[PDB]
RNA sequence: GUGGGAGAGGGUGGUGGAAUUCCCGGAGUAGCGGUGAAAUGCGCAGAUACCGGGAGGAACGCCGAUGGCGAAGGCAGCCACCUGGUCCACCCGUGACGCUGAGGCGCGAAAGCGUGGGGAGCAAACCGGAUUAGAUACCCGGGUAGUCCACGCCCUAAACGAUGCGCGCUAGGUCUCUGGGUCUCCUGGGGGCCGAAGCUAACGCGUUAAGCGCGCCGCCUGGGGAGUACGGCCGCAAGGC
């Protein structure tokens, strides 16, 4: 009981894992896939054919709610993050934009050890 | 800050004869009038002290130059000191 | 005395009784912090590149004035006390500085 | 790639100084909200940084962009 | 003196957007996180990912430089106010008024101490998870002082160019910031690189001397014992000289 048909996905890419979720145009998910979702646990979790699987279940569970086109954006570098734009590039979903939206503070806070060297 | 109209005030009032800027009496008047100026924003602004050492170098700019004068002409000295109130 | 040049930002869904209202009050704030008006460009209703107060647009008054520097800051936050007034910012005027003329 | 086509040699003469110009101004910032480097604006050491203090006023006269998101990607 | 200048020099007040954390709301479901790999941790009292609203602290992306300013420490969103130093042009005024500087006084990163606030992120100590033969560590999850503000102490440092301050003299080339010009280029004033003569134990330095001179101050006299001991002074203490 939806019938969406035209929507946003995103693409959380970390070194981790990745996460997509999919959904309206007014921002509220649809669902979401991610690499644990796929049966995957440990490391193996950032790996881009896990960032596959993941695009594309999300992409499936989507099309469920009746999805066909949508808008990517993606937030995150890491490994394969592109991997999974190549999961949605044909999911059988026609993307219409791609959108890099990966957050970057103007200097706010001071980052843990693991990432010092900034501020 | 210290308008043109202030200093020229000042100059046109210490200098030696018409035409005279920079003698030893008209120098020690503008020090001075820069000087109470300085102490006025370091009354308030106790924390500025980068200000503060522009302080004391021209203070003692002008105790040199009172030096200097007082070697030369005491009568005219006393009268510097009479007029800004200087030294005492 | 100095110039300089007050940008006052208002809201884009003020009617008619209330843009003169406000204007009205800004030059109220002007005449009684004691600044001579030389200039005014009025640009209005124009698009902003990121909301402000979550308006999509947002309304363009210009002044250029002369006041007594002394006073200065307390005019700017006169000018913002009223609610309808999103950014004042308030400039000291320098002549144009043009490279490749 | 960026030493292209320099800012400074399309734009006519101009007011470095107008925070008040977008049009003038959004020409010497990339796809994102972010200022151009010297060799992609062409400008004189004193140039570029007077741009600089001129669009910063511009951003926060809510004229000029923060920043933006990139698209193609 | 007059006319111009550049600048994150200092102080006070105000404002801006990005980001994190927390809270409220909408949508949504089984994981999120983290590593070499994991575990602790958080999550069905609904997290993670996502959209909207609020709160609050701290720091200022791009510009940003090999850049600039400052006696040094040090200084970076934007605006106004208060304010210090400096550079150039004119060659106008004074007429050696100069240099250095034992004592003294003042400034003086960080950590630290006191009283009162503030407290988002980070984070000694600590509490845990791993790893290892052990692991009081490196790695992971937490977290207090603290980091922030006001006032007052403390006075150290690889407080470094490891190069005291001032003035004169001794090839050039090259890059650069900022003035003035008859604007190719010349000429002041800073920052760099290469190198004449010279110096140097060498490395190197070389008109931004570590060259050639002069003035004045600080300091050295084998290593360890030792910045220890005794004494004095300063400090609330820690401790410092
Ligand atoms: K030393
Ligand atoms: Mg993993
Ligand atoms: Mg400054
Ligand atoms: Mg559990
Ligand atoms: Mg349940
Ligand atoms: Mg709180
Ligand atoms: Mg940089
Ligand atoms: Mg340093
Ligand atoms: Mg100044
Ligand atoms: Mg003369
Ligand atoms: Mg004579
Ligand atoms: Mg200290
Ligand atoms: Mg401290
Ligand atoms: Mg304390
Ligand atoms: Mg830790
Ligand atoms: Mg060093
Ligand atoms: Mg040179
Ligand atoms: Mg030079
Ligand atoms: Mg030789
Ligand atoms: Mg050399
Ligand atoms: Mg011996
Ligand atoms: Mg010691």
């Amino acid at each position: 009981k939806r019938q969406v048909a035209s929507g946003r996905a995103y693409i959380h890419a970390s070194y981790n894992n990745t996460i997509v979720t999919i959904t309206d145009p007014d921002g509220n998910p649809i669902t979401w896939s991610s690499g644990g979702v796929i049966g995957y646990k440990g490391s193996r979790k950032g790996t881009p054919y896990a960032a596959q699987l993941a695009a594309l279940d999300a992409a499936k569970k989507a099309m469920a709610y009746g999805m066909q086109s949508v808008d990517v954006i993606v937030r995150g570098t890491g490994a394969g993050r592109e991997q999974a734009i190549r999961a949605l590039q044909a999911s059988g979903l026609q993307v219409k934009s791609i959108v890099d939206d990966t957050p970057v503070p103007h200097n706010g806070c001071r980052p843990k050890k693991k990432f010092r060297k900034a501020s | 800050p210290i308008t043109k109209e202030e200093k020229q005030k000042v100059i046109q009032e210490f200098a030696r004869f018409p035409g005279d800027t920079g003698s030893t009496e008209v120098q020690v008047a503008l020090l001075t009038l820069r000087i109470n100026r300085l102490s006025e924003h370091l009354k308030v602004h106790k924390k500025d002290h980068h200000s503060h050492r522009g302080l004391l170098m021209m203070v003692g700019q002008r105790r040199r130059l009172l030096r200097y004068l007082q070697r030369e002409d005491p009568e005219r000295y006393r009268a510097l000191i009479e007029k800004l109130g200087i030294r005492g | 005395m100095r110039r300089y040049e007050v940008n006052i930002v208002l809201n884009p869904n003020l009617d008619q009784s209330q843009l003169a209202l406000e204007k009205e009050i800004i030059q109220r704030a002007l005449e009684n912090y004691g600044a001579r008006v030389e200039k005014v460009e009025e640009l209005g209703l124009r698009r902003l590149a990121y909301p402000i107060a979550k308006d999509p647009q947002g309304y363009f008054l210009w002044y250029q004035v002369e006041m007594p520097e002394d006073r200065v800051n307390d005019l700017a936050r006169e000018l913002r006390i009223r609610d309808n007034v999103r950014r004042v910012m308030v400039v000291k005027s320098q002549e144009p500085f043009l490279a490749n003329a | 790639p960026s030493r292209k086509a320099k800012v400074k040699a399309t734009l006519g003469e101009f007011d470095l100084r107008d925070y008040r110009n977008v049009e003038v101004l959004k020409r010497f910032l990339s796809e994102t909200g972010k200022i151009l480097p010297r060799r992609r604006t062409g400008l004189s050491a004193k140039e570029q940084r007077i741009l600089a203090k001129t669009i910063k006023r511009a951003r926060i006269l809510g004229l000029l962009p923060f920043t933006e998101k990139l698209v193609r990607k």
